[PDB]
RNA sequence: CUUAUGACCUGGGCUACACACGUGCUACAAUGGACAGAACAAAGGGCAGCGAAACCGCGAGGUUAAGCCAAUCCCACAAAUCUGUUCUCAGUUCGGAUCGCAGUCUGCAACUCGACUGCGUGAAGCUGGAAUCGCUAGUAAUCGCGGAUCAGCAUGCCGCG
């Protein structure tokens, strides 16, 4: 996207405000690979979905400008 | 002529109270400078050899000497004699006045020069110039460069330990 | 050279500067409408002062080794970060999305 | 010092293009020079682009 | 001749392409339904307990606790304490 | 076959890639490249559809918006061509992939997995072995354009000069 801000889905937004306002906590199993990542993601790891387990993945001061996207090894190959 | 009165009534008496030694005889100089070609072109061509005979006398007109190696070497399929690379030895007076054309006009021609290597010091205070490409100074005149092989260049101090001449090159301008 | 690496003596003013690694065709014309030398002269035939001008519109950009660096900078961050997009350009194949049983010869 | 191998030593006045004016004693006998040391920004402490240039992002916001 | 028999059953991995029938064996730490693998370092077994790793990416190593890869880990975050099951 | 071989949802995949094959375009240049000037089509499409002019963005476009249910208005200023200027035979002012950064649109959403600009980067290749394929006159080749298909996407296929 361009101007509409970075994409968010709206139980995505919802959890990680719950997770940031006391303390980090479990992993998520997000379904939402589609969404991007914010700055206050930092150090929260979630679980994203491959096409047939959740991967756990972190977030780190680095990985801030990408999507969820970039972490899903969907496709193994040897 | 510029740099031995800079060397002489700045740069001696500076790191002579830097370091508290007794006597002007135990202020280290920087005497001699000596510049290998080492080129293993005699093996594929000999008139490569030639390359580089003439042109390191238009660097400093002292002329190289031919460096014949004193082991055969079939790894390198290399016999004995057989010469390889050119020597340039340099001590006196325009020897610091090739290094007023080392730092001041040479270095910016390094088209990605930074600060170059600190901790390459052999333990004694002596110095190797980490050089791959001889274009350095307004002589090389492109079109009359062929061979594309770069230039070593050894700095030799008569300094005692060897952080002190890490303190010398500094008072001369090496930058780091 | 002002980039550290020379342009060709009788080549125009234009494309003699495009050999320099980071200026493209219109980076070049950016520099000359700044410039203003009509873009067609010998570049062995200037002026000091008409090419001190040349120099320091190429120092305001990023031009030899910072432009090297910030793209390799890149590949380094993008791999070491995970990033699929840096698995791509680590194994040898191709990034910006395209197939894998058709050609790609330009990584093997 | 051998005669007819040594080439000479001429007093070259080594000018910068940004003006700074040198002294060694070389073969040839004029240089003229784009970028000196003193012309090099490296040498002027910190240079002024890339010592501003070289941050990494500030994980942007900004639009 | 029993040991050229070990040397012919080189392709037993070959059954691990293409899936292997496996649980969610694994617990990761209640939570169930993680990629997960078991670590080529120490095998993972009940002896020891068994830590989760999570790795930059492509997978989660469960490195058998009390392993000297699992001991000298930088950012100890990355370790989960999840469960043989 | 049937509390599953049926139905629903998310997300993945149909786009994988050590490698061969057909089938298509863009090229390896001087009958070319670059810039400028001048002039010339046919057919089709348009109602939540086309969008002029206008302004702003380097631009892809954005903005508002006349007019058009259409031989009225819009898509759409055709390209090759012609005439100048410059280029001078080399992996280059040909090549344009590959790739980085910066962007725009549509859409819930462009990561796998879209198109198109803007900047950069600039490889492979300098008419391709044996062998093969098309074509009897507006055809051979060549250059653009329209449409189905579609929110979006064509080097595809139809159709047009």
């Amino acid at each position: 996207s361009l101007k509409k801000g970075p994409f968010v889905d709206g139980h995505l937004m919802t959890k990680i405000e719950k997770l940031n306002e006391t303390d980090k906590k479990q992993v998520v199993k997000t379904w939402s690979r589609r969404s991007t990542i914010f700055p206050q993601f930092i150090g929260h790891t979630i679980a994203v979905y491959d096409g047939r387990k959740h991967v756990p993945v972190f977030i780190s001061e680095d990985m801030v400008g990408h999507k969820l996207g970039e972490f899903a090894p969907t496709r193994t190959y040897k | 002529n510029r740099l031995k009165e800079k060397y002489n009534k700045e740069i001696a008496p500076a790191l002579m109270t830097k370091f508290n030694y007794d006597s002007v005889m135990q202020v280290p100089k920087i005497e001699k400078i000596v510049i290998n070609m080492g080129v293993g072109d005699a093996v594929q061509n000999a008139k490569a050899i030639d390359s580089a005979v003439e042109e390191l006398t238009f660097i400093a007109g002292q002329k190289p000497v031919v460096t014949r190696a004193k082991k055969s070497i079939a790894g390198f399929r290399l016999r004995e004699g057989m010469p390889i690379g050119a020597k340039v030895t340099l001590r006196g007076e325009r020897m610091y006045d090739f290094l007023d054309k080392l730092i001041s006009v040479s270095l910016p021609r390094v088209r990605d020069f930074r600060g170059v290597s600190k901790k390459s010091f052999d333990g004694r205070g002596n110095y190797t110039l980490g050089i791959k490409e001889q274009l350095i100074f307004p002589e090389i005149d492109y079109d009359k460069v062929t061979k594309v092989r770069g230039m070593d260049i050894v700095i030799v101090t008569t300094a005692n330990t060897d952080e002190e001449a890490r303190e010398l090159l500094t008072q001369v301008g090496m930058p780091f | 050279r002002i980039a550290g690496v020379d342009i060709p003596r009788d080549k125009r003013v234009v494309i003699s500067l495009t050999y320099i690694f980071g200026i493209g065709r219109t980076t070049a014309q950016q520099v000359l409408k700044e410039a203003g030398v009509s873009e067609d002269t010998r570049v062995r035939d200037l002026t000091e002062e008409e090419l001190g001008k040349i120099r320091d519109i190429i120092d305001k950009l990023k031009v030899e080794g910072d432009l090297r660096r910030e793209v390799s900078l890149n590949i380094k961050r993008l791999i070491e970060i995970g990033s699929y997009r840096g698995i791509r350009h680590r194994r040898g194949l191709p990034v910006r999305g395209q197939n894998s049983k058709n050609n790609a010869r330009t990584r093997k | 010092m051998k005669a007819g191998i040594h080439p000479n030593f001429k007093k070259a006045t080594v000018k910068c293009a940004c003006g700074n004016e040198f002294e060694t004693g070389s073969v040839k006998e004029e240089v003229r020079v784009e970028i000196c040391s003193e012309c090099h920004p490296f040498y002027t402490g910190r240079q002024k682009f890339a010592s501003a240039d070289g941050r990494v992002d500030r994980f942007n916001k900004k639009y | 001749e029993q040991e050229k028999i070990v040397q012919e059953v080189t392709g037993e991995p070959k059954p691990y392409p293409q899936g292997r029938k496996r649980e969610a064996g694994v617990r990761v730490k209640g939570i169930d339904n993680l990629l997960v693998r078991l670590s080529k370092c120490c095998n993972p077994v009940p002896g020891d307990d068994i830590v989760g790793f999570i790795t930059k990416g492509r997978g989660v190593s469960v490195h058998r606790e009390d392993c000297p890869n699992v001991k000298t880990n930088e950012a100890q975050e990355r370790l989960i304490p999840v469960e043989w099951e």
